RNA sequence: GAGAGUUUGAUCCUGGCUCAGGAUGAACGCUAGCGAUAGGCUUAACACAUGCAAGUCGAGGGGCAGCAUAUGGCGACCGGCGCACGGGUGCGUAACGCGUAUGCAACUUGCCUUACAGAGGGGGAUAACCCGCGGACUAAAACCGCAUACACUUGUAUUAUUGCAUGAUAUUACAAGGAAAUAUAGCUGUAAGAUAGGCAUGCGUCCCAUUAGCUUGUUGGUGAGGUAACGGCUCACAAGGCGACGAUGGGUAGGGGAACUGAGAGGUUUAUCCCCCACACUGGUACUGAGACACGGACCAGACUCCUCGGGAGGCAGCAGUGAGGAAUAUUGGUCAAUGGGCGAGAGCCUGAACCAGCCAAGUCGCGUGAAGGAAGACAGUCAAGGAUUGUAAACUUCUUUUAUACGGGAAUAACGGGCGAACGAGUAUUGCAUUGAAUGUACCGUAAGAAACAGCAUCGGCUAACUCUGCCAGCAGCCAUACGGAGGAUGCGAGCGUUAUCCGGAUUUAUUGGGUUUAAAGGGUGCGUAGGUUGUUCGGUAAGUCAGCGGUGAACCUGAGCGCUCAACGUUCAGCCUGCCGUUGAAACUGC
């Protein structure tokens, strides 16, 4: 009964550390200005979203409403 | 009525009331008798019935009519109640069941002896 | 459950001795009782239709749900309902081994068919109310072919003369052709009573 | 996952099943996509009624039988691979004339003699 | 598709009532033989002790305590899959919850099937082990990078077709970004299929107006965020929205198919069976996961309970005990042999699902408790003779069913291991496998031997006289004796028979089918008038009502015909019902416009 109790808790833990390293990316991303300097930022934060879709933390749904946003974003600057 | 007047209302329709509404749709209920005592019939009718006031376990007070010849109940007797109304006896809906709890069958029977509770002679 | 009650008050009661020939119904031809031969009350059409109902049960040894179950099925088939009432009844196994002569008494014959002396195509059937159907074959066992009671019934029936059964006496056998019309039965019971008052 | 299986419908002492097509997860006797037959044990013959085409379809886009109603579909000739075949056509496999194989095997009849002289 | 009685001195009406009939998950009284096949806490989402009910994989990994000299295997640990199903309950809920019919160009979907591609390199932890709760070491198909996917996601452009507005689909791309597992069967991406969910709609869905106004994210818009997904779902202008075609509030209830009942219309209930929903001591919050109201998961707050002085546990609406409550409902049983389910390459393991057995007048069906002869014994009743009575006693056959013995199926068919056409799937031949089970069935001993009660008997109503006598009886007329009690007889039924409770029909006593209002209950005191209901005649359109055709949709039970249960209940197959709803084509007499 502790098996389920304890792997339930780490991958807790292992979900939040990522799902929250991506937030916090986005989040960062979202308020930049420079336009070159976001374009040089945003492939690195694609990967990251679509990776957390292939580890199943986030939906791939989810992934793509998120990179269609900050592509329409670095579109209008 | 015209259509459109019962478009409008409709017709009503009422549910019936139960001959012995202190059984609850149970078929029989066990009492206690608080005063075992004796009644006198209507007009046309001349005896002494035995009559015994129940207090059943959904705390409701009844008439029970004691049938057959002689019985031995008394006060703080646990007895079994079932339907049945009896015509010269005014709010006397109810009869004991002989042959159960307390109530024993009656003495000396040989016929109708399922009626009365008492077991067949030897 | 069976009657199995003395059969000379039912056939004083009813006047047909219904259970055969006997010599008490001679001499005495009164109802059971202290009361009776005492003129004769009278009795009311329900009375005399229930007396009716009750001759067919005590004849045909069938209780009260079984017929009322037989009235039912003959209601459902096709063609005159008390007609089919009477062909039902005597299409029963126990009467169908007494019509054809295997035994004296339809008791008897419900006795050997419950003891399993009664065969029908070939294999044992011991229910007595079993409906034997046109061209079927009801026998003698052949371990109980030779039972004095058996061999006792047939001598003397050599007529077998019922014009709806064939018998074999070689095989010990015998078929029913056909089902026999109500005025080809031999029975007194007006089932025309029985049907308005199980209708009624 | 799509399953066919039978459901468990005689009486007691007396079982008859119903070959269907059901998801794993339904009660045995319960919600069923689609009926395909019956199966009666009770019979030496062991009575078979089967829709073949259905059967092949529900094959052929993956519903997995069971054990019992495996037997069933190759007793029946369901599981062959002649429409697989991509190099011939027109392969008639016959193979229900051999199928056939009529087990007309019966019992000899024996009689006791009735010696009662008396 | 049929009943009866009852207001009077008598009559015809009106009107209620009471009895007849059918049914039950019933209970109670008397009595009780069997077989088959159903059913079994209806009262509280009451309380307790013990046990079981969900595990499996050593073809994933490090290992090795129980054995052969890690190899048989395997406790524990890491890891994969499952426990969201099967099973239980009806609290809540009047709601797109449920039924019926659709839509998603606003959706998701593990395991299963098919097709197209790919499986290249590398790194770090920490369980167990070891040393003491803390520390140290280490492996994986655990976890995480890098490389490659242009089949996928995102952005842009081009071309073409097209729909129902937002738009959809298909070639062309350039650009960026996203995977994998190995062991002796597998893994990853994409697409299609199948399956399973989600959301939104038309219509239908209980009483109270002694409930008439309700609403401020509330109605719409712009934008953003969020979600699998559209959306006031959430967050930062306008004043709208819903309402006598019943809003709002209050009360009550899980909803259907069944089932029962009636000629039908309809009515009653959802016990067992199937589908959908809700829930798991009471609330709140999420996590894990393809999927969560998380039924044998967690955290917190409550209350209750238990065992211990630091505290720790439980939730009986999974299966069996017990207690309590009640008129009332069973074994702390056997087996995984069959069907289904989980895991496993398979053999296999587990399975209180299930299949069985036990208990229970026990619902239904079937059978027995003997068959054929035998004169008017004894004893009971009535009047010397009726009746019980061919009844008994005698004598002769049978053994269904009990008892004892023996043979004894079917429910079990694939397995696994050998082959054979060949490149993996199938097709054949074999071993072993039955809880029930001395149960079906079969056969032989010798035996009428082991097996009948209950309610009526004055009329309705089928059944009669004696002895007793307020005691009583009772559905009614009523009776204190053709009615009370006993005796003898007779009449119903029959392993049952009566009583009570509940429901339905006659009952047209809510009357659309199908009732009434001078005097039996019933015309408003009389008008005007709002909503609503109804609308002279004729011509021409329309097609809402109406009519017709075609198509789709609508387990079990119920209806003719079979087949199998020795018959029957019952089981099963097939023909005849679909007589509602939806879509699409026509017609124009009538109603509507
Ligand atoms: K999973
Ligand atoms: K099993
Ligand atoms: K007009
Ligand atoms: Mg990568
Ligand atoms: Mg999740
Ligand atoms: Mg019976
Ligand atoms: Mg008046
Ligand atoms: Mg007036």
């Amino acid at each position: 009964s502790e098996k389920r109790i304890r792997q339930t808790n780490a991958r807790r833990l292992h979900n939040r550390y990522y799902a929250r390293t991506a937030r916090n990316a986005v989040k960062a991303f979202r308020a930049l200005t420079d336009r070159t300097e976001a374009e040089k930022k945003y492939p690195v934060l694609a990967s990251m979203l679509d990776r957390l879709a292939g580890k199943n933390i986030i939906h791939k749904n989810k992934a793509a409403n998120l990179k269609s946003k900050l592509a329409r974003r670095i579109n209008t600057l | 009525p015209t259509i459109q007047q019962l478009v409008r209302k409709g017709r009503e329709s009422f549910a019936d009331k139960s001959k012995s509404p202190a059984l609850n749709s149970c078929p029989q209920r066990r009492g206690v008798c608080v005063r075992v005592y004796t009644t006198t019939p209507k007009k046309p009718n001349s005896a002494m019935r035995k009559v015994a006031r129940v207090r059943l376990t959904n705390s409701k007070e009844v008439n029970a009519y004691i049938p057959g010849e002689g019985h031995n109940l008394q006060e703080h007797s646990i007895v079994l109640v079932r339907g049945g109304r009896v015509k010269d006896l005014p709010g006397v809906r109810y009869h004991i069941v002989r042959g159960t709890l307390d109530t024993a069958g009656v003495n000396g029977r040989t016929q109708r002896r399922s009626k009365y509770g008492a077991k067949r002679p030897k | 459950a069976r009657y199995t009650g003395p059969k000379s008050k039912i056939a004083r009661k009813f006047g047909d001795p219904i259970f055969g020939a006997d010599k008490v119904l001679s001499k005495k031809n009164y109802p059971p009782g202290q009361h009776g031969n005492n003129r004769r009350r009278k009795t009311s059409e329900y009375g005399l239709q229930l007396r009716e109902k009750q001759k067919a049960k005590y004849t045909y040894g069938v209780l009260e749900k079984q017929f009322r179950h037989l009235f039912h099925r003959a209601q459902r088939a096709k063609g005159v309902t008390g007609e089919l009432l009477i062909q039902f009844l005597e299409a029963r196994l126990d009467n169908v081994v007494f019509r054809l002569g295997i035994a004296p008494t339809r008791s008897a014959a419900r006795q050997l068919v419950s003891h399993r002396h009664i065969t029908v195509d070939g294999s044992v059937v011991n229910i007595p109310s079993y409906s034997v159907k046109p061209g079927q074959v009801i026998g003698v066992r052949e371990r109980s072919k030779s039972l004095e009671v058996i061999a006792d019934a047939l001598t003397g029936f050599n007529h077998s003369k019922y014009p709806w059964m064939e018998w074999d006496q070689s095989s010990l056998s015998g078929k029913l052709l056909h089902m026999p019309d109500r005025t080809d039965i031999p029975e007194n019971i007006k089932e025309q009573l029985i049907v308005e008052l199980y209708s009624k | 996952a799509t399953k066919i299986r039978l459901q468990r419908h005689g009486r007691k002492g007396y079982a008859f099943y119903k070959i269907v097509v059901a998801d794993s997860r339904a009660p045995r006797d319960g919600k069923f996509i689609e009926r395909i037959g019956s199966y009666n044990p009770n019979t030496n013959p062991a009575t078979i009624d089967l829709n073949f085409e259905r059967a092949l379809y529900w094959i052929g886009v993956g519903a997995q039988p069971t054990d019992t109603a495996r037997n069933i579909l190759s007793r029946e000739g369901v599981l062959m691979m002649k429409h697989l075949l991509g190099g011939v056509k027109k392969g008639a496999f016959d193979q229900a004339a051999a199928e056939n194989k009529f087990e007309a095997w019966l019992k000899g009849k024996k009689d006791a003699l009735n010696n009662m002289k008396a």
